[PDB]
This record gives structure tokens, C-alpha cells and sequence, in this order.
């Protein structure tokens, strides 16, 4: 978007965010965070930093249960469990498992 | 300082090329702005006739000899020799033979002469402290190049014996026979002078006996050569490969600790501790943020010689910014 | 056997230059670790409510 | 170091820039409800009538018997 | 092992093994100048460092040829990962050497393996492994087959290729002591050979067909 | 322009030797190639 | 002006009062412990830093 003429040009991140409904902050997260060298460990982390889950907080009343997931999910989580991205990580892995 | 086959060989094309290169550089500078004089310069041509490329930079006297070009030889590890390998293919393509500049050995010799000449009315501890300071500055600046320079090792034991001889004639004007090294080399806490040694000092087995009496009686005991400083300073090639690989480890540890949102503690980076050319120590300083705004500090420490009359042996480094690049606790 | 410092020329053959160079450990690792641990359990109330502002949050009063 | 002290928390609201002073005041009202000086300081910090109305509504819900 | 969350922090650590692949060091000392030279291409070295573990040793059989009109240099053109499991000090490779029709055009140049940390000497387990592979497979010429060790130094990788001397093949063939210091093990059992890297050509990999290569978790299989 | 803050003068010497050594075919002299290392001092720099 | 003749002091034979201020100027109440000492056995610093 140039402020000179006001014209828009579509980026391929634009096409992907429009085609899959992910918010503009989520594609900025996936533009910053997606490297060619990402493992399966870091891929769940890049997923868990989506702005769709910006209101997901980890409450203490479930933290014990989250630990019982974090010792059983098969992809390791680099975060600590009281950070929300670890919660979204182990909830996706507890879904697939 | 190099052997005749290791210097620049003065073939006519190479000598004409060196003088031509120098003349081309000299014309670019107007004689009123600055001059570049042939007599204080050195132009080494490496060609098909000269197999060695020579230069004195920063007090080091370097001679690069390619593997393709007058090696023909298996080499073991020699200390002052820098195995120069290619960055992309990791093949040893040349060896840089290091030495200490004759001006630098002369600066160390004149520094010991300044210690001895202004010794006079001072304490033996202060004379040996000035010897230790000059010796640490020389030995930690010139690390491998000292072990390669045999003239400097001869000069080092000559200056060490000169300092010890001034201590001995401060004790008694009659020069002794078989003076014990224990009074020089004992650390200052344990009473001695705390002299650092860069020379072969064999301690006799006579000098290691000690008695001890309790009520069962007198029990006699015994315990060797004195450690030299070069064994306790890491070579510069080792310092640079460990600095490269340790600041690489710091980069990966820092990005994984920014991933974990925390700070890099002392428990990670404890294996990297006395390591790195900026030391990893320097990450854990209080003043470190302030030292992120101290730019040009190395040129400043070089130009301190025109402001401070005290000669700095660590003109090249600072304890604050580079860390302590040596460790003589062991 | 005099006490003269002899030259190392010819007496370096069994030794390397890094041979016996050692590195120190960080001074007071565990005291700073305990200080950081007490600080991170004392900062739990502040870092718990860091993004929570009295105006714009739903679980403030609860 | 001194929770349950209204004057330190008011000094903390007064010395910060206002947008982090809002979080300072939120810390203070977690530490000290029923505290009308922190709530009036919260009201003066926000620079819009809707947010001042919401903050003082929460204030009156906390301590309602303060003139 | 601890086997509950040791592999989790190890897995995380191994997720950053691509940072070791631009800081590669080659030990260019003690090289006898009269043997072969080995060009390991940087793409299979990068891939071999990434698929490894910082603690458990992986290993791949090297296969390669010599370039045209240079028989004194050996371009490694293939790393064959086989079903192995490895401790921190040895790799338990199977008895069967890699057989395939793509490795018939190439000759076996030995094996590469990762080390957890840099040792200045070849492991005694490595010279016993190399000499047992040599004693059981006559296609392994002791002049041309090497052991590249990719030791995981801090933030980097140090590569050192070693060759077996005829003393070392005889000792490692007769050896049964699987410890870290067996009897009769001398540093004349190996000689460091020249090994160097390459952007100029690319190698490839051979994985097993039915299964995959890593049996460190499937250790009973 | 040296001394840089990030390298001591022996790291300057190491980086310079490795920078000489990593130039393209820098030790090849078959076609008549010749490296030339000049070192000089800019005589009377501060005075002039 | 010439050097004064190097006589010693008669001496300070009276004390306290002015004389404690006379030393509190320059020779005052120092540490008198662990600043004037070297601690025979131990090495407290790094070894040859001085």
C-alpha cells in the first residue's frame, strides 16, 4: 500500500490470510517466525503464537492437568506451562493424541 | 629475523615490483599531507621466486608460507605457526609463522631496563610487580609468537635473571652461588616476591625437604621445575576458534532464552566462562550497558600513551571491554 | 644446580602452549541463583498482573 | 516492599507516565481495594469520559459509602 | 537414560542443530601427507549434523569415488544411514554393510559418526568398530576407509578424519573389551588423514527402505 | 580502520592472515601472479 | 629557601582535644583491619592482578 496513489497490491501472505481467514497479526507472526529451518517442535510454537489465541490465558485451576498433558504430549514444548503458548501447544498435541 | 630462505628473496622482478608498488602508493599521497618513506616501510613480494609473504603487523612478525609453495612436508603442531586454512573448503593452504618484532622485543628489554634503572630505592615486591606486569603484557599479547621466537625466550630469561640479580644484590652485594628460587617465585601472600617465570627454573630436590616436630619427634618430609607462563596462557589461535564457537553458542543460547522469554543466567554460559575474545564474563557486568556506548575505546587505550606517563603494557586491551584474557590462578 | 633461570629454547618439546591453561568458574553461582529465585518468586504478583489494567480487563474484580 | 500503603501507591501512580501508571494503579487496587484515593487517581489518569465512568463504576462497586 | 524428559530437552537441543552447520571446523593437524584426501560435500555434512543428536552418536557409512585424473583424492558422494542405535561413546551398526545398485559405482570410504564432545584422539570404540567392519567386509580397504568424527563443540562442529594403520586393524580386530580404555590401545592405531569440504559438488543419502535409520528409541527392534 | 573495538591487534593479525589466505587463488603463481604486501607508517602523520 | 634542618619533633606529649582533630584531618580513623592486611594463606583476588 503506497500512500502516494492509494493503490493496493495483493501479497501472497494477503492471499493466504484471506483464503484461510487468519488475522493480519497472525500472518505477521507467521512472517516473522517461519524460517526454513523450523523443526516440528518450533512449528507448534509458531502455531501457538497466533493472534487468534491472544485471549487464551492459562488459569491456575487447570495447570496441574496441563502438567499431566505436558509429560504425555510427544512433541516437546520449549515454553513453561504458565505461558499461554505452551497451553495452546499441549492442547493441540493433546487433541491429536 | 627470518632465515635467509625465509625472508624475501631479492630477485630483480620482485624487487622492481616491490619498489613499483611502493612508488605507486607514494604518488597517491601528496608529500605535504603525509609522506610514506621507503626506509621505514617494508614491501614483501610473493611471486614464483619468493615463496614467503612477510609482514610486521601489530608487533607480530608474520611469514605466510603456502602449502603449495615450499612446504613439501608433513607438519606436527608447532606453537607460533598458524595453520591458515580456506574458509569454504577447510583445507590448510598456508602456514603463518609468527614471531615477535625486534622493536617489540627491544621494547620489552628497554622496559626491564626501565624497571631496573628506576628500581633504586623501591621495594623488591615493586620491582617484581613491574616485572610481572611487563611479562604479562608481553606474554598475553604475543602468546604463540613468543614460543616461536627463540631470541625472545633468550631475552626473557636474560631479563628474568637481571631482575633476580637486582633482587640478589639488594640482599647482599656479593653475588651468591646457588641462590634459591623459592624467594622469588613464592606468591606474595605466602611471603615471597610473586615472580612469574618464563624460563626453565629447575628446583633442586635439596630445596624440597621440610621437617616438622611434634611430641613423637621430628618427622622429615619431601615433595620439579617451576611452571612457565606460556603454558598458562591460551594460544591466540585457540582463543579465536573458542571465541568464534563460544559466541556462536551464546547466539543460539540467547535466541532460545528469548524464546523462553527469560534472561541468560549464570547457569547457562557457565561452560563458556573464561572464554571468548570479548569474554563471556563481560555479559554479566553491571556497567555493560554503559560500555555499549564506549565506542573507539581501543584507539583510546592506544592514545593513552600520549596522555599518561605510565607505560601501559595492556595498551591493546581493556579489562572492562575484552574481559581478562588470561588466568594465572592455576 | 644453580638458581639461574635457564632458557626455554630446546625445553618446549613435551609441552603445548595451552597445556595447563585453565578457566575459572563464575564467582557465587548459587548465591546469585538463590537471589534470582527469591526475586522470581517475589515478582510473581507484579508479573502476574502486568498486562492487567484496572479499566480494560474482564477478570479484574472476579 | 511496602504493599498495603496507599501513599506509596499514589506516589507510584504520580511518578510514572500515565499508561504504565494505569498498571501501577491496577497493582494498587489488587493490593488495596476499598481505597478511594487510588480510584480517584485511576479516574484522573485515563483522559476520556467513558473510561473514567467505567473506572469509577468499579470504584463504587468496591467501596460504595465514600462521598 | 532418564527416558521421561531427557529426550524432551535433548529433542529441543537437536532442533537447533542447523546452527552448528555454518560453524564447521576441520582438524588440519597430524596429517601424514602421503595418503588419500577426502572431500566431504557440505550438503550431506549439513544434513548429517541436523539429523544427529548432541548426546547419542549417529553414524553413516561413507561411499565415494575419486575425481577423474586425481586418484589421490576421494570425493565422498554418499552417506548411507543404516538402522543403528548409539550410546554416547559408540554406534551399534548392523553386521550387513550397505548393498545397493547406486553404491556399486562407488567404493566404501569408511564411515562418519557424531561425537558429543571433542576428543584429541580417536575413540578405542571407533577403531574396534572400524576394524570389525574391515575384518568382516573385504570391500573395506584399510588405506582408503576412514572414520570422520563430527564432534559437537560449543555452537559448532569439529570434523576429524582418521585412518587405521595396519597395527590398528589387527588390534581392533582382536579386541573384545568394549570399555573406554581397553588393553593394548595405542595412538599408533590411527593416523589423521586429510579431509576437506566442498561447495563444488553435492552428495546424497541412502536411508533404509522398509524402516528408517534411528533405532535409539526402538532399541529392542 | 584499526584498532577496531571488537578485535585486539592479534585478532587483527589472525583476521589479516586468514583474509590473505582466503582471497581467490592467492597462492597461485603459475600464470605469473604476484602478491605484494606493503606495510608503511604515513611518515610524520601527526606532525603534518 | 634552604631545606629546614632535619630535627625531629619535640613531640606530641599532650593528647585528645585538638590533636584528635589534627589526625582526623589526614591520619584519621582508618579501617585498621583487613585493609592493612594481606591474609597469609588465602588468595582473595585473581592471582596476579595486583
Amino acid at each position: 500500500y503506497d500512500k502516494k496513489t492509494g493503490n493496493f497490491q495483493v501479497t501472497e501472505l494477503g492471499r493466504i490470510a484471506s483464503h484461510y481467514y487468519i488475522t493480519n497479526d497472525t500472518v505477521q507472526t507467521y512472517n516473522q517466525l517461519l524460517k526454513p529451518t523450523l523443526s516440528e517442535i518450533e512449528l507448534f510454537r509458531v502455531f501457538s503464537l497466533s493472534s487468534e489465541f491472544k485471549n487464551i490465558t492459562v488459569r491456575e485451576e487447570e495447570k496441574l492437568e496441563l502438567q499431566k498433558l505436558l509429560e504425555r504430549v510427544p512433541i516437546p514444548v520449549k515454553e513453561s506451562i504458565e505461558e499461554p503458548s505452551a497451553k495452546i501447544n499441549v492442547l493441540l498435541q493433546a487433541f491429536i493424541s | 629475523c627470518w632465515p635467509r630462505d625465509a625472508r624475501m628473496r631479492l630477485m630483480k622482478h620482485d624487487v622492481n615490483l616491490g619498489r613499483a608498488v611502493f612508488w605507486d602508493i607514494k604518488n597517491r599521497l601528496p608529500r605535504s599531507v603525509t609522506t610514506v618513506q621507503w626506509e621505514n616501510s617494508f614491501v614483501s613480494v610473493y611471486s614464483k621466486d619468493n615463496p614467503n609473504l612477510l609482514f610486521n603487523m601489530c608487533g607480530f612478525e608474520c611469514r605466510i608460507l603456502p602449502k603449495c609453495r615450499t612446504s613439501y612436508e608433513e607438519f606436527t603442531h608447532k606453537d607460533g605457526v598458524w595453520n591458515l586454512q580456506n574458509e569454504v573448503t577447510k583445507e590448510r593452504t598456508a602456514q603463518c609463522f609468527l614471531r615477535v618484532d625486534d622493536e617489540s622485543m627491544q621494547r620489552f628489554h628497554n622496559r626491564v631496563r626501565q624497571i631496573l634503572m628506576a628500581s633504586g630505592s623501591t621495594t623488591f615486591t615493586k620491582i617484581v610487580n613491574k616485572w610481572n606486569t611487563a611479562l604479562i603484557g608481553l606474554m598475553t599479547y604475543f602468546r604463540e609468537a613468543v614460543v616461536n621466537t627463540q631470541e625472545l625466550l633468550d631475552l626473557l630469561v636474560k631479563c628474568e635473571n637481571k631482575i633476580q640479580t637486582r633482587i640478589k644484590i639488594g640482599l647482599n652485594s656479593k653475588m651468591p652461588s646457588r641462590f634459591p628460587p623459592v624467594v622469588f617465585y613464592t606468591p606474595k601472600e605466602l611471603g615471597g616476591l610473586g615472580m612469574l617465570s618464563m624460563g626453565h627454573v629447575l628446583i633442586p630436590q635439596s630445596d624440597l625437604r621440610w621437617s616438622k616436630q611434634t611430641d613423637v619427634g621430628i618427622t622429615h618430609f619431601r615433595s620439579q621445575l617451576i611452571p612457565n607462563l606460556y603454558r598458562y596462557i591460551q594460544p591466540w589461535e585457540s582463543e579465536f576458534i573458542d571465541s568464534q564457537r563460544v559466541w556462536a553458542e551464546y547466539a543460539l543460547k540467547r535466541q532460545e532464552a528469548i524464546a523462553q522469554n527469560r534472561r541468560l543466567t549464570l547457569e547457562d554460559l557457565e561452560d563458556s566462562w573464561d572464554r571468548g575474545i570479548p569474554r563471556i564474563n563481560t555479559l554479566f557486568q553491571k556497567d555493560r550497558h554503559t560500555l555499549a556506548y564506549d565506542k573507539g575505546w581501543r584507539v583510546r587505550t592506544d592514545f593513552k600513551q600520549y596522555q599518561v606517563l605510565k607505560q601501559n603494557p595492556f595498551w591493546w586491551t581493556h579489562q572492562r571491554h575484552d574481559g581478562k584474557l588470561w588466568n594465572l590462578n592455576n | 644446580p644453580t638458581g639461574e633461570v635457564l632458557s626455554l629454547v630446546g625445553k618446549l618439546e613435551g609441552t603445548r602452549m595451552g597445556d595447563k591453561a585453565q578457566r575459572t568458574k563464575p564467582q557465587m553461582q548459587e548465591e546469585r541463583r538463590a537471589k534470582r529465585r527469591k526475586r522470581d518468586e517475589d515478582r510473581h504478583d507484579i508479573n502476574k498482573m502486568k498486562g492487567y489494567t484496572l479499566l480494560s480487563e474482564g477478570i479484574d474484580e472476579m | 516492599m511496602c504493599p498495603k500503603s496507599e501513599d506509596v501507591w499514589l506516589e507510584a501512580a504520580r511518578l510514572q507516565p500515565g499508561d504504565t501508571a494505569k498498571a501501577v494503579v491496577a497493582q494498587a487496587v489488587r493490593h488495596l481495594p476499598q481505597s478511594v484515593r487510588i480510584y480517584i487517581r485511576a479516574a484522573e489518569l485515563e483522559t476520556d469520559i467513558r473510561a473514567k465512568k467505567r473506572v469509577l463504576r468499579k470504584a463504587l462497586e468496591h467501596v460504595p459509602n465514600s462521598v | 537414560f532418564s527416558s521421561k524428559t531427557e529426550w524432551r530437552v535433548r529433542a529441543i537441543s537437536a532442533a537447533n542443530l542447523h546452527l552448528r552447520t555454518n560453524h564447521i571446523y576441520v582438524s588440519s593437524d597430524d596429517i601424514k601427507e602421503t595418503g588419500y584426501t577426502y572431500i566431504l560435500p557440505k550438503n550431506v555434512l549439513k544434513k548429517f549434523i541436523c539429523i544427529s543428536d548432541l548426546r547419542a552418536q549417529i553414524a553413516g557409512y561413507l561411499y565415494g569415488v575419486s575425481p577423474p585424473d586425481n586418484p589421490q583424492v576421494k570425493e565422498i558422494r554418499c552417506i548411507v544411514m543404516v538402522p543403528q542405535w548409539g550410546t554416547h561413546q559408540t554406534v551399534h551398526l548392523p553386521g550387513q554393510l550397505p548393498q545397493h545398485e547406486y553404491l556399486k559405482e562407488m567404493e566404501p570410504l569408511g564411515w562418519i559418526h557424531t561425537q558429543p564432545n571433542e576428543s584429541p584422539q580417536l575413540s578405542p570404540q571407533d577403531v574396534t568398530t572400524h576394524a570389525k567392519i574391515m575384518a568382516d567386509n573385504p570391500s573395506w580397504d584399510g588405506e582408503k576407509t576412514i572414520i570422520i568424527t563430527c564432534s559437537f563443540t560449543p555452537g559448532s562442529c569439529t570434523l576429524t578424519a582418521y585412518k587405521l594403520t595396519p597395527s590398528g586393524y589387527e588390534w581392533g580386530r582382536q579386541n573384545t573389551d568394549k570399555g573406554n580404555n581397553p588393553k593394548g590401545y595405542l595412538p599408533s592405531h590411527y593416523e589423521r588423514v586429510q579431509m576437506l569440504l566442498s561447495d563444488r559438488f553435492l552428495g546424497f543419502f541412502m536411508v533404509p527402505a522398509q524402516s528408517s535409520w534411528n533405532y535409539n528409541f526402538m532399541g529392542v527392534r | 580502520i584499526k584498532p577496531a573495538d571488537t578485535e585486539p591487534p592479534p585478532l587483527l593479525v589472525y583476521k589479516w592472515c586468514q583474509g590473505i589466505n582466503n582471497l581467490q587463488d592467492v597462492w597461485e603463481t603459475s600464470e605469473g601472479e604476484c602478491n605484494v604486501m606493503l606495510e608503511s607508517r604515513f611518515e610524520k602523520m601527526y606532525e603534518k | 629557601k634552604p631545606l629546614p634542618a632535619p630535627l625531629d619533633g619535640q613531640r606530641k606529649k599532650r593528647g585528645g582535644r585538638r590533636y584528635r582533630k589534627m589526625k582526623e584531618r589526614l591520619g584519621l580513623t582508618e579501617i585498621r583491619k583487613q585493609a592493612n592486611r594481606m591474609s597469609f594463606g588465602e588468595i582473595e583476588e585473581d592471582a596476579y592482578q595486583e
